[PDB]
């Protein structure tokens, strides 16, 4: 399962937008000074959100955690989720897999303030918790309990006795192993596998691009270069010339912030989401009939992947 | 009274129009590099219209 | 005081080797506190607790607690 | 990512506090190793992780600190310790050691 | 009982004055 | 009781290929990443390149990339690393060490290191 | 353990109200809201003081001085300027309000699922394992308490998946097998209730060949010592 977390953070200088460094422009612009004031205020919040909807999913236990270097656990690989030297960030095989699939004026980037690293880091920590204290880490002191034994816990929770479990435990690992095996390659296989974290990326795009392209627009000026009035016509003329591009440019900014608060709502939704399944379906085995997964819900496994998360 | 352009403190109250700042970091301005001078190229031209 | 971040250039606050909670948000995994002077440090995760794990051993609360939460 | 060591070399008498500092170029979380070079003897690693000793290390020896900055402590030298040490991480490939400081007895 | 932002003040603050026991009036002046 | 023994260390003219072999006894050869240091007579220690237990995970140090590949039998407890295009710096004293962890995981580290094996470049 | 429960769940309960009072923002969220409304409608009071190009910002003047052909000109700038200024104010009211009407379904889901019955949700009600929770009116919100059970003084025991007896591997019906020293006993998961394995609290699933870890120990029963 793949869900959308956050959105790239962009801070637009409305003044500069507007008007190129000309004061002329910024005195007329001092008219209706509240809208440019709103407008910073507006997307700064967006852009704190973010943080927010990152802490949420990720940054909920506090304690970090290691496997003992064991090669099985009661024959269950695990191999592939936990972190490799050889991958760039330190990252697990998948998570590795899945960075690698997704692809002037006033605008500008702010970084995030949860490097990847860092959410790396939180994920192999909730991921050693639950391979080796299994769901008592997020519920107050972590207890240890062998791996075998946790997966009869689970069979129970279900409603099918531990015995099964112990009796097939080979088979069960076997399974186990080879249901993962077939991860990498599925990812891989299907290009549209994450369509979803996809997406999010080529809709900010597609806007951005869209505000710049604006400021080749006419509005209905002599010319869309606020440089050439200012440097043909004089004073009196000009201050209609370049009105009507303020109008225009000013219009553009307003549609660009209101479509970014309303696809804001839409990402924070998925955020909440993704916190919810991280607390019911990692941290402890989920009654819901399809809330984790098709099928009677065993244990979740969390990989970070660009600006979301993926559940296993 | 407060002098907006005193200190970065006193900047930030008025940008928040309270002589109070509670605990955070603040966007209160922005910075540009001035041009140093002024170039002008224009063609050679000797002929007069 | 001057210090260079991915954020962007630093200055009134003095690095600090030593990781603490963060209090202000600087961007890219850094964050500012007033200890008297401006600190900016790294933000720490959280602390190491591994429970020692073997194929027989389990640890039972013999106690609880119980706690109110808003 | 670049490991610099510092000081490249400390003279120390018996009985004192030896503090041996080491920078990574980019954060490393908690790996890293100190290792001892002796003339004639395969480097030995005291430290591992941050501050977890090796067994049979001496308690002396002591380990700290978490991502760019690290430290190596020696409550009281001996003329067993007086050897090069050495900083590794162990973040990603490639590991890189550091220059390495040379104790000698004043 | 309210806060009003205005460019109509002249003086900046803490800015050491000169010190007397004929002078230029610069956009102004201020006398004690 | 764990000893590691190189082998194959010899002079050689530069530009040609040499096979430096590690044996491994006393532990449990399929457990464990193995990893191989040089000391520079004149500069300090410099890993070289280290390997999993299963070889799944290769790491090479930047200068020796491209000429050197390192390789485990399991069965035999050996280490094997293949050095070509040999030049004058690479002239130090080559150590095959054991890894604590598996070359996966949270546990790393230089556990146990071999006497070492002298390996000259000169015309 | 009635009476150490009551006392802690009295502690807890005084705690709370020095909580809120020393923690100025622990009331934040509440408070958040309180300041964006009434940010919101400041600022569109305070557009109503710009000229948007217009000679003068007070309606009445242009009335009391421009004949009627030119003032049309100018109210028409005013009369844009504001409407747009609503507009902007509307849409973000609208949009606002969709945060807070996510925020009350959640409260609504939490007074039926915590306050209402037992939740089993990880998080969904507190941390630890819900017990009950109560409600609080709050201005313009509400506030929920949150009993929950933490286990604390944890020990370390070695465990056995089945014991072998007689041939017959026994799985605990309920609870795990511990071992202190040379004894096994059969404890409930949660909480330390050492006791003797028998026959009434395990059960029999097969011979002692399948089973990887299987423990040799004697299994009690109860009808003997009788008969
Ligand atoms: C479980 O913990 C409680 C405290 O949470 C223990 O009760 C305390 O016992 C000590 C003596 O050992 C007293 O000094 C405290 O006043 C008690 N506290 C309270 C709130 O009553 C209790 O003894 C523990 N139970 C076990 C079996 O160890
Ligand atoms: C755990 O799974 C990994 C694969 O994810 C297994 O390692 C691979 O084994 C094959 C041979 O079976 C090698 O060709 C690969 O190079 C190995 N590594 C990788 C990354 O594929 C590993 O054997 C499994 N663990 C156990 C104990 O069987
Ligand atoms: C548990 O008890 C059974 C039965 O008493 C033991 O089975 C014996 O195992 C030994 C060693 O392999 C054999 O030489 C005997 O012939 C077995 N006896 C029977 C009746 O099968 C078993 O070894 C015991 N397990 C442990 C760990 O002591
Ligand atoms: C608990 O763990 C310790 C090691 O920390 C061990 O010595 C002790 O035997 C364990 N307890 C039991 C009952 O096995
Ligand atoms: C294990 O605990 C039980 C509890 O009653 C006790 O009877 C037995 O003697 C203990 N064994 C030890 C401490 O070796
Ligand atoms: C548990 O691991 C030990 C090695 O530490 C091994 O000797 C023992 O057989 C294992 N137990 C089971 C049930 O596999």
């Amino acid at each position: 399962e793949i869900l959308p977390v956050s959105m790239t953070k962009t801070s637009v200088d409305c003044t500069m937008y507007i008007c190129g460094d000309s004061t002329e422009c910024s005195n007329l612009l001092l008219q209706y000074g509240s809208f440019c004031t709103q407008l910073n205020r507006a997307l700064t919040g967006i852009a704190v959100e973010q943080d927010k909807n990152t802490q949420e999913v990720f940054a909920q236990v506090k304690q970090i955690y290691k496997t003992p270097p064991i090669k099985d656990f009661g024959g269950f690989n695990f191999s592939q989720i936990l972190p490799d030297p050889s991958k760039p960030s330190k990252r697990s095989f998948i998570e590795d897999l899945l960075f690698n699939k997704v692809t002037f004026n006033g605008l500008t980037v702010l970084p995030p303030l949860l490097t990847d690293e860092m959410i790396a880091q939180y994920t192999s920590a909730l991921l050693a918790g639950t391979i080796t204290s299994g769901w008592t880490f997020g519920a107050g002191p972590a207890l240890q309990i062998p791996f075998p034994m946790q997966m009869a816990y689970r069979f129970n929770g279900i409603g099918v006795t531990q015995n099964v479990l112990y009796e097939n435990q080979k088979l069960i690992a076997n399974q186990f192993n080879s249901a993962i095996g077939k991860i990498q390659d599925s990812l891989s296989s299907t290009p549209s596998a994450l369509g979803k974290l996809q997406d999010v990326v080529n809709q900010n795009a597609q806007a951005l691009n869209t505000l710049v392209k604006q400021l080749s627009s006419n509005f209905g000026a002599i010319s869309s270069v606020l440089n050439d009035i200012l440097s043909r016509l004089d004073p009196p003329e000009a201050e209609v010339q370049i009105d009507r591009l303020i109008t225009g440019r000013l219009q553009s900014l307003q549609t660009y912030v209101t479509q970014q608060l309303i696809r804001a709502a839409e990402i924070r939704a998925s955020a909440n989401l993704a916190a919810t399944k991280m607390s019911e379906c990692v941290l402890g085995q989920s009654k819901r009939v399809d809330f984790c997964g098709k099928g009677y819900h065993l244990m979740s496994f969390p990989q970070s992947a660009p600006h979301g998360v993926v559940f296993l | 009274a407060v002098d907006c352009a005193l200190d970065p403190l006193s900047e930030t109250k008025c940008t928040l129009k309270s002589f109070t700042v509670e605990k955070g970091i603040y966007q209160t301005s922005n910075f540009r590099v001035q041009p140093t001078e002024s170039i002008v190229r224009f063609p050679n031209i000797t002929n007069l219209c | 005081n001057v210090f260079q971040t991915r954020a962007g250039c630093l200055i009134g606050a003095e690095h600090v080797n030593n990781s603490y909670e963060c209090d202000i948000p600087i961007g890219a995994g850094i964050c500012a506190s007033y200890q008297q002077s401006i600190i900016a440090y790294t933000m720490s995760l959280g602390a190491e607790n591994s429970v020692a794990y073997s194929n027989n051993s389990i640890a039972i609360p013999t106690n609880f607690t119980i706690s109110v939460t808003t | 990512i670049q490991m610099t060591q510092s000081p490249s070399s400390l003279s120390t008498s018996v009985g004192d506090r030896v503090t041996i500092t080491c920078r990574a170029s980019q954060g490393i979380r908690n790996d890293l190793g100190w290792y001892q070079l002796k003339p004639g003897k395969a480097p030995k690693l005291l430290i591992y992780d941050a501050s977890t000793l090796q067994s049979g290390v001496p308690s002396r020896f002591s380990g700290s600190g978490s991502g760019t900055d690290f430290t190596l402590t020696i409550s009281s030298l001996e003329p067993e310790d007086l050897a090069t040490y050495y900083c590794l991480h162990h973040y990603t490939y490639p590991w890189t050691f550091g220059h390495g400081t040379k104790v000698e007895l004043k | 009982s309210v806060l009003h932002s205005t460019q109509d003040l002249f003086l900046p603050f803490f800015s050491n004055v000169t010190w007397f026991h004929v002078l230029p009036f610069n956009d102004g002046v201020y006398f004690a | 009781e764990v000893q590691l023994v190189e082998s194959g260390g010899g002079l050689v003219q530069p530009g040609r290929s040499l096979r430096l072999s590690c044996a491994a006894s006393g532990f449990t050869f399929d457990d464990y990443a193995m990893h191989w240091v040089r000391q520079t007579p004149g500069k300090g220690l410099e890993w070289v390149s280290g390997i999993s237990w299963n070889s799944g995970s290769i790491g090479y140090a930047d200068s020796v990339k491209g000429r050197f590949t390192i390789s485990r039998d399991n069965a035999k407890n050996s280490l094997y690393l293949q050095m070509n295009s040999l030049r004058a710096e690479d002239t130090a004293l080559y150590y095959c060490t054991k890894d604590l962890g598996l070359g996966i995981g949270f546990y790393y580290g230089l556990d146990v290191w071999g006497q070492g094996t002298t390996v000259t470049v000169s015309s | 353990n009635q009476k150490l429960i009551a006392n802690q769940f009295n502690s807890a309960i005084g705690k709370i109200q020095d909580s809120l009072s020393s923690t100025p923002s622990a009331l934040g969220k509440l408070q958040d809201v309180v300041n964006q409304n009434a940010q919101a409608l400041n600022t569109l009071v305070k557009q109503l003081s710009s000229n948007f190009g217009a000679i003068s910002s007070v309606l009445n003047d242009i009335l009391s001085r421009l004949d009627p052909p030119e003032a049309e000109v100018q109210i028409d700038r005013l009369i844009t300027g504001r409407l747009q200024s609503l507009q902007t104010y509307v849409t973000q009211q609208l949009i606002r309000a969709a945060e807070i009407r996510a925020s009350a379904n959640l409260a609504a889901t939490k007074m039926s699922e915590c306050v209402l019955g037992q939740s089993k949700r990880v998080d969904f009600c507190g941390k630890g394992y819900h017990l009950m929770s109560f409600p609080q009116s709050a201005p313009h919100g509400v506030v929920f308490l949150h009993v929950t059970y933490v286990p604390a003084q944890e020990k370390n025991f070695t465990t056995a998946p089945a014991i072998c007896h007689d041939g017959k591997a026994h799985f605990p019906r309920e609870g795990v097998f511990v071992s202190n020293g040379t004894h096994w006993f059969v404890t409930q998961r949660n909480f330390y209730e050492p006791q003797i394995i028998t026959t009434d609290n395990t059960f029999v699933s097969g011979n002692c060949d399948v089973v990887i870890g299987i423990v040799n120990n004697t299994v009690y029963d109860p009808l003997q010592p009788e008969l």
